[PDB]
């Protein structure tokens, strides 16, 4: 029964040992002479990875209270999933990559935030302060929907790349909202034509702005109050 | 006979039963299933 | 007598619910495909709201104490008016559309911020906080102008494009106080030509940002702290 | 003797509108057209601003303590240093315009900053707070002084038109502060020759940025604390 | 025995005096005019400066505590490696310049940190909290470094300019969190071919501010509270 | 007979009365007013 | 006579006088100083 | 006799001393050793 003391500072190094070196080998393997040539090595060393942390997060299951849920912990729930998907790969259909399989290898870096107490201390609060906003990103939601119905009504004849539909002006007015151009790019060849919409543009720019900083100092008086 | 899942298939020569829809790689260098 | 509790929690959220149906049908009627086909559909289904809408802000009217005022909330006062001016184009003149009285119909959305609670909570504080900032604005319309006059008497023959008139150069100092290719697409093509200009630019960005910045300092020592 | 009560709120508000009205003929007047016609009524328009400015600080001066000092005020410095070198245009040598005399009348403005009370009390802190600063500005300085200089050694003969002087550097340096396309137009084609250039941009852009931003900091610790 | 005090304010502001001019000298050797004229007066200057300076340091270690360890001081390693590395052009191989020796000459200038007491004070405190922020650099390194890896993989043949490399493009992804032109130059183009790319710019512009500015929220509530 | 306001009219034939200066359209399928 | 600072000069016939160093001008319509 | 290290070399003639493996230059107008 699997009910001795076996996860302690070493084999937790032992972990981190672990995903730093698939870290490594996921780095170097991105640069092409390096990797037509000792291809079957990097993939043999793959598959060892894929084992060892497979057993790894089993060892995680049974010898913690097993019956018991275990599956409070997001993370646990983080882990097991990256493990499933990168197995599926072995008894599963077609999924050799397809641009799409290898970003999931990729991802599995972020367990380091797992391990490292520190780390997770500090993703937890730097997400559960999400719900703190809640309400602002609804308000910017509106508003990002308002101006860009706005704006494809007006502009899709006169800038069929900016905001030539609904979404693909969606992108434009978050360009604008982080200020790459807006004026050099966006709206100065705009303004050239229909020469009212200097209003959108600076309008947007104003509330848009106004909105963010607020919520900028917002969660400055639900922090450094406490 | 024809190997079920998890069976060192062959490249040239498929030995990958077609009764339970599979088909043999190289990539892994087994037989694994099909869809 | 209509004295009875008529509005509840279900009848606000039918009111929500046509409230996101009309923005949805907003939204898609800005594809040209799915416009010419089901045209009559679409203007159907809006003349259909806009009634349903009318009636809304009457049954919002006359349930609550008519003979009183009703008009305190500025909220019933916006209401009141979308539906007044979507309506005068079925009883008055000629006021077809002639990019608009869409802008309208899409504007109508944000009665989803007088339903919604947090919403007008939220908003009341974040409009509130404006005459808070006053005189800070005085004094960036203030340096605004100065800079405006200024640059134009300046460089006026030299940039027509930016500094050819009162206001189209009072366009080109807002976009350098957002600090976008002020120097690459502003000023650097200035500079070549009077080149004691690096003075006015450098001045501006350094006081128009000393401003700003302190600006906002100022509206955390009146938020944060209460 | 003047030692009646000859300043209250009527003769400060037709102070007020003098300058709003000076403030007006000085915007219009940069307009060729508007120019060209009136300009004999434009011109005398402006002596007896100019006249009945001077009195206005003649007054100032006398009905007010004149054996006492009355200079304490930097305020009352700059109306006297305005209304003295707009005179001197009169009973001095040849100081026409030559793109110098015209800033002077539209800088005569600002006395709109001494006049409201309000602000006048803001400027006043807004100013005060600069020396608290201080240190930060001379640690910016010597940065912009070593890294200009690197600069220039370096990159003087690699891109003349960005690091070309110990000056025409310290521009560069300024514009890429501000994050004007110090990578698309500063950077990216300078990294392509010296290609440990990346360094430099990313040093400084850290370091700067480091810097200002805890300047930033340090300004609210002492403001949203008292 | 030197244990008078032969320090005070005389001795400091002479060592200021000596390390202003050679900044001053410095700045001026970096044009070729007045360089190539004078050659042998600026190498002499820089001569006597630099054993001037050399004595200063060995002054500064024996007559306080030789015996004593006097190397707690970072600062007074940093005079001694400085002074270090700038004789031994003088007693070792071949340093000439070569683009490397010059800089050091340069950096020479920051002892006026050490000297002014304010500008030590400062620096000290505003290098103490760094490993205040600790966690939260490791975090922002994280996501470079996965951001990177899958730009790399995604686009390595689309966009061989930016992410061409796992460091080729480590650089891309900082350009593009200080949001110069990375829609306008870096994603514009690439969203033309992959049409999914909107995603990773989009996503990454997204939290890596939505890091960078919880950073800059969490030193304020480590400074502005004490 | 002309009718008045909110009349459903004719696109070819306008029954628009013009005394009190209307002019029929097809956008809502009646008579409305004119300016 | 030659009138000095201050005084009414003409565009043509230049009544600045010339011993205290006097330029007459037309922009303000009369005679100031020269440097 | 060669000279030694920190020693006024001659730009044409070299006195560096070769066994210390040195090379006179003029930069510092002097001798100093080589890498
Ligand atoms: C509390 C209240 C909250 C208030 C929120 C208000 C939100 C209200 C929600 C409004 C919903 C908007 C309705 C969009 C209608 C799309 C249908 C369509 O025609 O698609 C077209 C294709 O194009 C596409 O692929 C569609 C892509 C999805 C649209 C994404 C925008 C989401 C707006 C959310 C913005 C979020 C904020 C932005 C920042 C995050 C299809 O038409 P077609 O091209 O002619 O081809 C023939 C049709 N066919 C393709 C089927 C064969
Ligand atoms: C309380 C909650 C906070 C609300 C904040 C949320 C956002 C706040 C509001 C957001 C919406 C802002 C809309 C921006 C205006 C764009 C105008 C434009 O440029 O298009 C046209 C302007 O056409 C004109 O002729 C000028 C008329 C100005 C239109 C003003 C719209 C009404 C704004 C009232 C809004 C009420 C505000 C109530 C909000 C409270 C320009 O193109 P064109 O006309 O075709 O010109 C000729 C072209 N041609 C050459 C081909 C012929
Ligand atoms: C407490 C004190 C507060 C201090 C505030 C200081 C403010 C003091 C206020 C100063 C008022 C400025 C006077 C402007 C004179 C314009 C008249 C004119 O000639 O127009 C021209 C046309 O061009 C136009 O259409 C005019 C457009 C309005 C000007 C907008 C600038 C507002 C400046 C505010 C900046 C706000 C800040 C900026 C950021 C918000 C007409 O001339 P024309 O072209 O030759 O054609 C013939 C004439 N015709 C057309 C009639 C036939
Ligand atoms: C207390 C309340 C706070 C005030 C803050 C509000 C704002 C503060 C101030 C705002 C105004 C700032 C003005 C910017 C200067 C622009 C100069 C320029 O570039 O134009 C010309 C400079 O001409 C020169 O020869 C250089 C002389 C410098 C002019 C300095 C103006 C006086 C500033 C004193 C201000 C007093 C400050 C008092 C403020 C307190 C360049 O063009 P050009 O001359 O034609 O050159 C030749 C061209 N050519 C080749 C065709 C021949
Ligand atoms: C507590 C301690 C504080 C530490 C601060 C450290 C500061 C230490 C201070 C160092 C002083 C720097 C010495 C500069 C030498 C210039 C002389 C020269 O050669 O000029 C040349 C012309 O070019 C010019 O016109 C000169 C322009 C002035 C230089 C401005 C840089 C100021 C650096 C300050 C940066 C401030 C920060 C930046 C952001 C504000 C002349 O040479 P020439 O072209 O070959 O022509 C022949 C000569 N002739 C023209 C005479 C005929
Ligand atoms: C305590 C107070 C806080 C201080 C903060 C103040 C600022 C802090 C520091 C500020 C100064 C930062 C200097 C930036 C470096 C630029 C390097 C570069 O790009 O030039 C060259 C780098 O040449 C190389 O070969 C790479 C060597 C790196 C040089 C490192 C300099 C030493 C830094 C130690 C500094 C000590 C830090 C101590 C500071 C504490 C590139 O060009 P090139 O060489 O010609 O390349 C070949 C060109 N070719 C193709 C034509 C052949
Ligand atoms: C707590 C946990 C912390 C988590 C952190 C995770 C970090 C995990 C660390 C992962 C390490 C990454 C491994 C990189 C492999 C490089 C080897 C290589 O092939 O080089 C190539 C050359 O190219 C070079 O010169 C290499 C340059 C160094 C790479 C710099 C990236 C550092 C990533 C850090 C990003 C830091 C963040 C970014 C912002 C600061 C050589 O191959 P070649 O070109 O084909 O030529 C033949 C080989 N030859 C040259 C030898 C002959
Ligand atoms: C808890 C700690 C916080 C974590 C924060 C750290 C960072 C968070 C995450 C960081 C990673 C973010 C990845 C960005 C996605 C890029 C996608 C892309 O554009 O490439 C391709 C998308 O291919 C597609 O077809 C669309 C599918 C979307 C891919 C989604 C990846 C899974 C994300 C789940 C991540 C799980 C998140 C879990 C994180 C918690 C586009 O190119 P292509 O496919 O080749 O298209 C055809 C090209 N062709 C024309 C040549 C054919
Ligand atoms: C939303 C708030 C607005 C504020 C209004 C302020 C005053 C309003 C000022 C002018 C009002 C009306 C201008 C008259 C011209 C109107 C029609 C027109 O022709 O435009 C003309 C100029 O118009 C402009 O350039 C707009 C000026 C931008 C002001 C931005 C100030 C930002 C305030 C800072 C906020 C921070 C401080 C806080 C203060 C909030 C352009 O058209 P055109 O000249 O005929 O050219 C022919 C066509 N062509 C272009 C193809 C060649
Ligand atoms: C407003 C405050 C200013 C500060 C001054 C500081 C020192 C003042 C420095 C120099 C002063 C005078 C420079 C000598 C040259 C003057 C005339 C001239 O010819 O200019 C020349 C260069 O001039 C420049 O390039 C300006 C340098 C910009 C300094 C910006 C520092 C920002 C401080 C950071 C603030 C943050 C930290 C906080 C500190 C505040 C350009 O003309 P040219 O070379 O003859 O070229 C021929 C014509 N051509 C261009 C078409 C080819
Ligand atoms: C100052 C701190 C640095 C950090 C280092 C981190 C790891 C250091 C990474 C690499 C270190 C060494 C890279 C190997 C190459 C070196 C020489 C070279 O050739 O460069 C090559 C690439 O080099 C780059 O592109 C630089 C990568 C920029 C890293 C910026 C990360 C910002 C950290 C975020 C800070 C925020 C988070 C907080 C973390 C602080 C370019 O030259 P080339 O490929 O040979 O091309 C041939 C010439 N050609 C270009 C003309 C074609
Ligand atoms: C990461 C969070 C995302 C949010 C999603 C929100 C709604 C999601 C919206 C749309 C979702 C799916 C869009 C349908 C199209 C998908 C495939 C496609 O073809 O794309 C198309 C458009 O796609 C876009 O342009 C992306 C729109 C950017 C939305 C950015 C909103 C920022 C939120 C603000 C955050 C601040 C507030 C806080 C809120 C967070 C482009 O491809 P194409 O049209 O076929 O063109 C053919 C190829 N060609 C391009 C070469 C010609």
């Amino acid at each position: 029964k699997m009910q001795k003391i076996v996860n302690h500072r070493a084999f937790t190094f032992t972990v981190i040992a672990l995903i730093l070196f698939n870290a490594l080998i996921v780095g170097i393997e991105t640069y092409p002479r390096i990797y037509a040539d000792h291809k079957w090595l990097f993939y043999r060393i793959d598959l060892v990875l894929l084992w060892i942390f497979t057993i790894e997060i089993a060892m995680r299951f049974l010898a913690s209270n097993p019956k018991s849920a275990f599956f409070r912990s997001s993370w646990n729930w983080f882990d097991f999933l990256i493990v499933t998907l990168s197995l599926v790969e072995l008894f599963l259909a077609d999924v050799e990559g397809l641009s799409v399989l290898r970003i999931l290898r990729v991802l599995r870096v972020l367990r380091a935030i797992s391990v490292v107490p520190s780390l997770r201390r500090l993703v937890d609060a730097l997400v559960m302060t999400i719900p703190a906003l809640g309400n602002i990103l609804i308000l910017m939601s509106i508003f990002f929907y308002i101006f860009a119905v706005i704006g494809t009504m007006l502009f899709q004849h006169v800038s069929p790349e900016y905001f030539g539909n609904l979404q693909l002006s969606l992108l434009t007015l978050f360009q604008v909202v982080t200020l790459e151009s807006w004026a050099s790019g966006v709206m100065r060849p705009i303004f050239a034509e229909v020469p009212w919409s200097w209003l959108y543009f600076v309008s947007f720019v104003l509330i848009g702005t106004f909105i963010i900083f607020n919520l900028f100092i917002g969660v400055i008086v639900n922090n450094v109050e406490k | 006979e024809c190997l079920e899942i998890f069976k060192a298939c062959n490249p040239s020569n498929d030995q990958c039963c077609k009764s339970s829809k599979l088909v043999c790689s190289r990539k892994t260098r087994w037989c694994k299933y099909q869809i």
